């Protein structure tokens, strides 16, 4: 569910 | 004609990025826009000295080459840069060595320090921002339909101490001691995509101190989901060492 707030975001399954 | 760190020459709007307000132009003079060589804004950063910008390490995953990046200083618009903005190529990249989400950019030439381009102040090593401290986050990120898209925005958010933020109903153990949390539990105001790497600052006596680097969240502005920031104070000794040695 975590997403790092770059463009584009880098997201994870949690 | 010198300018001390942490002291804007245009006073920030009060404003008691999703939500928040559009900043007064040049009231956050350490705010950086990080871009690719021919690309648009994709991350923020904070000027910490004329040759050095602090950002989030994940903002550097598109390319390991310094020539891929450029920094825009003194800006207010995201796209239509003002005449006086400084654009400076990056010459070196230094990622934090324990794999935390923080990195230094060395600029190819020193930024000129002016009334619109001024570094932020670093905190004392290992300082812990107290629970409920009101701080400010700034950037050009996604607004999720709130006003201010394309302009530098700010939001005033309270810090949530890690022991609270890590509770099951909130971030459920995800937050590390080298991170801090900020936001309203009701949601509605947050950093968002495009704000990564930019500053979280807290006013102390007469100046702003850089306490956080925008990092990640479970979405943006969701209730019970505060944003997470790298805790700058845990990295001051490392930052000083990099600047001294390079």
């Amino acid at each position: 569910g975590r997403c790092y707030k770059s463009i584009p975001p880098i997201c994870f399954p949690d | 004609p010198s300018f001390d760190c942490g002291k804007p020459q245009v006073e920030p709007k009060k404003c008691p990025v999703v939500g928040g307000c559009v900043a007064h132009p040049h009231s956050w003079p350490w705010q950086v826009s990080l871009r690719t060589r021919f690309g648009m804004h994709f991350c923020g950063g904070t000027l910490i000295s004329p040759e050095w910008v602090l950002t989030a390490a994940h903002c550097l995953e598109k390319s390991p080459r310094p020539s891929s990046y450029k920094v825009i200083l003194g800006a207010h618009q995201e796209v239509n840069l003002e005449p006086h903005v400084q654009e400076i190529e990056v010459s070196r990249l230094f990622l934090e060595p324990t794999r935390k989400d923080i990195a230094l950019l060395k600029l190819s030439s020193p930024a000129v320090i002016t009334d619109k381009v001024i570094p932020a102040c670093l905190p004392s090593p290992n300082y812990v921002v107290a629970d409920r401290t009101e701080c400010f986050i700034t950037g050009w990120g996604e607004t999720q339909g709130t006003f201010g898209a394309g302009l530098l925005k700010e939001a005033q958010l309270p810090v949530i101490e890690n022991k609270v933020c890590n509770r099951y109903e909130f971030l459920n153990g995800r937050v590390q001691s080298t991170e801090l949390c900020a936001g309203h539990l009701a949601g509605g105001t947050d950093s968002c995509q495009g704000d990564s790497g930019g500053p979280l600052v807290c006013f102390e006596k007469d100046k702003y101190i850089l306490q956080g680097v925008t990092s990640w969240g479970l979405g943006c502005a969701r209730p019970n989901k505060p944003g997470v920031y790298v805790r700058v104070s845990r990295f001051v000794t490392w930052i000083e060492g990099v600047m001294r040695n390079n």
